[PDB]
């Protein structure tokens, strides 16, 4: 027998005079897997199931458990539970966010700043395309090696302090690495003018090489390295 | 609709219901290269507030500087004491000068990884407390 | 009724599914000029297409030189010729279309010395018509095809004014007089009930992977559509039909892809020895998914099982270049090293054979409409359209080829896309749904939401997971199989007898898995009593009783001086499954396969043939 | 467009590697003209400095011009005080090094 202790966040929206309280469960691991998400389901099924939170594939490539385990953002299906029995794990909901229900965050400002940015390829002319594949050499799609992994979890975008304090006008390093992703892209034609959609200082310039973010990326991806990148080519670009 | 209409029904959303923020300053681990963040700006407040004190006396406070340097030999000048009082001035001002360095490789584009965070960070700590005593002592 | 608040909403086009082949049947329907709704439980990104890893299927010809009629014989011999050659026609052709499409829409597929899209080696295919090798046809993201797919599709459909409904657990079909008018839906946000209603409706939810116990796909992957079809009296096809992929993680279950087979990859059982040279003589462990999959079960009954409990297999990847397994396999190499806890290019990976796709699902045409059955004959339900996994087109037939299933998504996605835009314009009226109309989708809603059964949700879940997996496995037997309906049965009973101890309105996910559990036992149902029925070995579904292919002919010998045998005596048939909701008991009728392609001249029609590869 | 915040942003660095360089030349050459490069440096670096904070936590459409115009005024009182220092009084690194050997 190897009981471990549960620290869970819980709210009910639908009750009356609830505050943000902390929950306890002691679940045996020989009964258990061996990730987090594995825990959250077991208590879920076994002990209460009042307990909600945004699970899916388990595979750690849809990020649906995004949320903040003893102080780190990562994916609960692939961090591990810590077998040391005399620490207690803490569960949170991803840091700074509007809570829906149990560690369930509002990431309904975070998707629309995704539309913001435009995630798509965009060429000059696009009466010709549909009909014919576009040529990429091998070194140019080395180039987007490291930034199309991305999840959009939000874990690094809910780690920075900067997305805390300026959730609204600062985009986040998620969104920001994929206006990179897009802007590396040799198909894509519209570089310059994606560069001037962030030619105000709270869009882009609102980050401070804290580098919160590239430590919690699940996926181990860096999007601080992108968003200097991205002040680079800012600097410098032509017209 | 729209890209921003999405921003703005999710603030007039939020505001008026009775939703609370998920904590983050409580719960978030402490990390050596997050903490720095917060002391560059700790040192670059505190001694920009260092000049602005500096230049407004200055312009504001009657009498010259050498006779404020007799001022303070009233104190009667305390060897271990006055070794003190200087180095709780390039204590601020060195670790922003190092810390400094590495924000502007950083623009560059050098070392972003995050154990060249943490090796980087050390050297920056290191050279504070050598470059802190050293120039005390002149 | 008075807790529950109606929202009616007015559109010209709904379409539930928001992975792959919904994801393409909404912003396609938008392109086209549409007032397009999308209504989803999950948020687009969340969807399972992402978890999709060893490609697409496109005859582009870019290693060598290839045809998209090669790529017909492919499918059509893989589907064991339950295969509607009419959609494998319709999909062959559209394949080299769709992909370069895909490119262009933002896809950064891999590269190669050329520049163009990288293909490479999958499970089952050939040049020639199968006399000319190993075909390399399979375009790919590096291992990460399908997250790419995903997210490059969805990326390009904000684009469009869509009306996206994201976290929407939809019920039931709005059905009136034999026409679909849209869909009733629950807000998983604040808790509330959603008529959304149009001219037409697109049905893409997935398959029903989580009706076994161990699976490669999602906890979501539930089947809903497919239960809502159910629910409105309509058929389902091919239901008994369920994919076995050879190579997955013993543990949690998770998928590792077809593309190690592939790129250079091998299996080994307890001894040592390349079993798959075996069963396959000049295929090897290249061979189709059912093939494979039904060695490496059938060498764990002979004792020659690996590891501890000696119940499982091995994926050679020691042998591959390092410098290979880094780019061409990178997504296996995180994925193997977090959950198994073994290392991609030093030691080799345990495997077993897990459920992994839905062959069945709703019949469709090859224009991507949907089909009752009625006087022996297919009718068209106006108003109601199928794509993708979810879906029962029967392209994949009796068993999926390798890498097919992402082109089931975007050729009939598009499809239904198409159907929607030629006939039936944008602006038409739209029909009058009754004032009453979804009664009972709301009083199944109130009914979950204050349950106070003797057995909990889980706990009925667990019982009809063990079950399939035991009793509706690789191999079947019909003694077996005659326990295991009957099991279900008893299970469908117990489902006024579950447990619910959230009761709220805003993110109650005690009630939507409840909702889920529910739609899971209306595919469970139809899944393992089409499977007793059903008395040959074809594809997927082979039988220890039956193990003869029984089609109209004896194809051992040629067909001149033989006669033919009667449509209600040879299973060379659809299997169409409907259930009563109330009783719980299934009745089946069947239908003929569409044999004819869609032009003779340009695509000829494949004759049943010796299935071994 | 016009690209005024990247400008900004140069303009930070262009003055924080001009500071990194007066340091060790205020040190090396203490002169008059030394006196007044690192004043106007010093000033201007602060400015933008402490500019950054306040649109990072100064909350508001009254608040955050009001607290830029409170700025503004600050720096250019502490400008206008070293060059007063600089001409009428010893001089920034002549004045550094009578405290320094205190
Ligand atoms: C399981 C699996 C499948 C798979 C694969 C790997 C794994 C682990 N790899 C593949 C590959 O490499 N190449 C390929 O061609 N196929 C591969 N597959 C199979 C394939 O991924 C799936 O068959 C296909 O992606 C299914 O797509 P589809 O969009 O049709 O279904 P879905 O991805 O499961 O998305 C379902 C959507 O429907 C909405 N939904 C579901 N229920 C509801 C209700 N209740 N109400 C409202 N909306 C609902 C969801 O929102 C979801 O978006
Ligand atoms: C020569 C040594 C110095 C160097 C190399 C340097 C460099 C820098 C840089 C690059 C930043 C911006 C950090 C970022 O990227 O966000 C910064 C911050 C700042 N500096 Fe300096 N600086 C130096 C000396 C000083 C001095 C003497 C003062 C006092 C007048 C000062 C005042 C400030 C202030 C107020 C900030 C606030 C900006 C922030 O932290 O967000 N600096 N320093
Ligand atoms: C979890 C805690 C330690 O986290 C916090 C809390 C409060 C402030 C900060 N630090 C900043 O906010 C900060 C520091 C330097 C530059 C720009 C910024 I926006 C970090
Ligand atoms: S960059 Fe990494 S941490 Fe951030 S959203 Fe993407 S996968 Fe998640
Ligand atoms: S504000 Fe930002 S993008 Fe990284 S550097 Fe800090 S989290
Ligand atoms: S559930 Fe898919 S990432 Fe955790």
């Amino acid at each position: 027998p190897r009981i471990k202790k549960f620290a869970i966040y819980r709210w009910d929206p639908d009750k009356t005079g609830d505050k943000p309280h902390m929950q306890t469960y002691e679940i045996d691991l020989n009964n258990c897997g061996p990730m987090v998400l594995d825990a959250l389901i077991k208590i879920k099924n076994e002990i209460d199931s009042t307990l909600t939170f945004r699970r899916s594939c388990r595979e750690g490539i849809c990020g649906s458990c995004a949320m903040n385990i003893n102080g780190g953002n990562t994916l609960a299906c692939t961090r591990r539970i810590d077998t040391n029995l005399d620490k207690v794990s803490k569960i949170y909901p991803l840091p700074h966010m509007y809570v829906i229900k149990d560690l369930v965050p509002d990431l309904s400002n975070f998707y629309a700043q995704y539309k913001s940015i435009e995630p798509y390829l965009k060429k000059k002319d696009e009466s010709q395309e549909g009909k014919q594949q576009y040529l990429q050499s091998i070194e140019e799609r080395e180039k987007l090696d490291g930034l199309y992994e991305c999840i959009l979890c939000a874990c690094c975008s809910t780690s920075c302090p900067s997305y805390w304090w300026n959730g609204d006008k600062y985009l986040g390093p998620a969104v920001l690495m994929q206006a990179y992703r897009w802007m590396i892209d040799s198909r894509d034609d519209f570089t310059e003018e994606r560069l001037a959609k962030l030619q105000d200082p709270f869009s882009l310039y609102r980050c401070h090489t804290i580098m919160n973010c590239t430590g919690t990326c699940p996926k181990g991806l860096n999007p601080g390295k992108a968003i200097a990148e991205i002040k680079k080519m800012m600097a410098t670009y032509k017209e | 609709t729209t890209a921003k209409e999405e921003m703005e029904r999710f603030w007039n959303k939020n505001l008026g219901s009775n939703r609370p923020l998920s904590p983050h300053i409580t719960i978030y681990r402490w990390s050596l290269p997050m903490a720095m963040s917060i002391c560059h700006r700790g040192t670059g407040i505190a001694l920009s507030a260092g000049v602005s004190l500096f230049g407004l006396s200055a312009l504001l406070l009657p009498g010259n500087f050498e006779s404020h340097l007799e001022l303070v030999k009233s104190l009667c000048l305390g060897p271990t004491l006055i070794y003190t009082a200087k180095f709780g001035i390039v204590f601020p001002l060195m670790y922003h000068t190092w810390n400094g360095i590495r924000h502007l490789i950083w623009d560059l584009g050098k070392g972003l990884t995050i154990p060249q965070l943490t090796q980087s960070g050390v050297v920056v700590l290191i050279l504070t407390v050598l470059s802190s005593v050293g120039l005390a002592a002149m | 009724s008075t807790q529950y608040p109606v929202v009616d909403h007015e559109f010209d086009a709904v379409v539930v599914g928001a992975g792959g082949a919904g994801l393409r049947a909404a912003f396609g329907l938008s392109e086209a000029g549409f007032n397009t709704a999308c209504v989803t439980k999950l948020f687009p990104t969340r969807s399972h297409t992402v978890a999709a890893q060893g490609g697409i299927n496109a005859a582009l010809g870019n290693m060598e030189e290839d045809n998209w009629r090669w790529h017909f014989y492919d499918t059509v011999k893989g589907s064991d010729w339950l295969g509607d050659q009419d959609a494998i026609h319709y999909m062959t052709e559209q394949a080299p279309a769709s992909v370069v499409e895909l490119e262009n829409y933002g896809m950064p597929f891999s590269r190669t010395e050329d520049g163009k899209i990288y293909q490479r080696a999958f499970g089952g295919q050939s040049l020639k018509f199968g006399k000319g090798g190993q075909a390399h046809r399979c375009c790919c993201v590096a291992d990460r095809t399908g997250h790419s797919l995903l997210h490059t599709l969805y990326g390009r459909s904000l684009r469009y004014d869509t009306s996206y409904f994201v976290e929407y657990f939809a019920l039931d079909l709005l059905m009136e007089n034999g026409e679909c008018r849209g869909v009733i839906a629950l807000c998983i946000e604040d808790g509330s009930i959603h008529r959304i209603r149009a001219r037409n409706t697109v049905v893409a939810t997935g398959g029903y992977g989580r009706t076994y116990f161990s699976c490669t796909s999602a906890h979501t992957s539930t089947g809903d559509g497919t239960a809502m079809v159910t629910r409105a009296g309509l058929p389902c096809q091919d239901l008994e039909f369920v994919q076995f992929h050879p190579t997955g993680i013993y543990g949690a279950g998770c998928l590792i892809t077809e593309g190690c087979r592939g790129e250079g990859g091998i299996l080994i059982n307890s001894q040592g020895e390349r079993f798959m040279e075996r069963y396959a003589p000049v295929a090897k462990d290249l061979a189709s998914r059912d093939v494979v999959s039904r060695s490496m079960t059938l060498e764990i009954r002979e004792g020659r099982g690996c590891g501890p409990e000696k119940d499982h297999v091995y994926l050679q990847l020691h042998h591959l270049p390092p410098e290979q397994l880094a780019v061409r396999l990178p997504g296996i190499s995180e994925t193997a090293m977090i959950f198994a806890g073994v290392d991609v290019t030093k030691e080799p990976i345990p495997v077993l054979p897990t459920v992994h796709y839905n062959m069945g699902g709703i019949p469709t045409n090859y224009k991507g409409q949907v089909l009752r059955h009625v006087n022996g004959q297919d009718q068209v339900v106006p108003g109601l359209y199928a794509c993708g996994e979810a879906a029962c087109a029967s392209v994949h037939g009796a068993n999926r080829l390798g890498a097919n299933s992402l082109l089931d998504l975007v050729v009939f996605g598009r499809a239904c896309a198409l159907s929607i835009a030629e006939s039936c314009r944008p602006g038409d009226k739209v029909p009058s749904i009754k004032p009453n109309a979804g009664e009972e989708s709301v009083m199944n809603l109130d009914k979950l939401r204050f349950a106070n059964g003797t057995i909990r949700t889980s706990e009925l879940r667990l019982s009809m997971q063990k079950s399939m997996q035991s009793h509706a496995a690789v191999f079947r037997v019909g003694s077996v199989l005659q326990e295991g309906c009957e099991k279900i049965l008893r299970l469908y009973g117990d489902l006024q007898h579950l447990k619910t101890f959230d009761r709220g309105m805003v993110w109650n996910t005690d009630l939507v898995e409840t909702l889920e559990l529910q739609n899971l036992m209306l595919c469970a149902l139809q899944t393992i009593y089409g499977a007793e029925a059903r008395k040959e070995s074809r594809g997927a579904h082979a039988r220890e009783d039956f193990k003869e292919r029984v089609d109209e002919y004896d194809y051992s010998k040629p067909i001149q001086g033989q006669q033919k045998k009667p449509f209600q005596e040879h299973w060379r048939k659809h299997t169409l499954s409907y259930v009563d909701v109330k009783t719980g008991k299934v009745s089946l009728e069947y239908r003929p396969v569409i044999d004819k392609t869609l032009n003779e001249a340009d695509c000829a029609t494949v004759p049943p043939a010796i299935r071994s590869y | 467009s016009s690209k005024a915040a990247s400008l900004h942003w140069t303009g930070e660095r262009v003055v924080s590697v001009l500071l990194l360089g007066l340091l060790p030349a205020a040190y090396l050459n203490p002169c008059s003209a030394m006196d007044y490069s690192l004043a106007a440096a010093l000033t201007l670096h602060g400015h933008w400095g402490i500019g950054q904070v306040v649109t990072d936590y100064v909350r508001g459409d009254a608040l955050q011009k009001a607290a830029k115009a409170g700025l503004l005024a600050l720096s250019a009182f502490t400008f206008a005080g070293l060059c007063y220092f600089n001409y009428h009084d010893v001089g920034i690194c002549k004045a550094v090094a009578m405290l320094w050997k205190l």
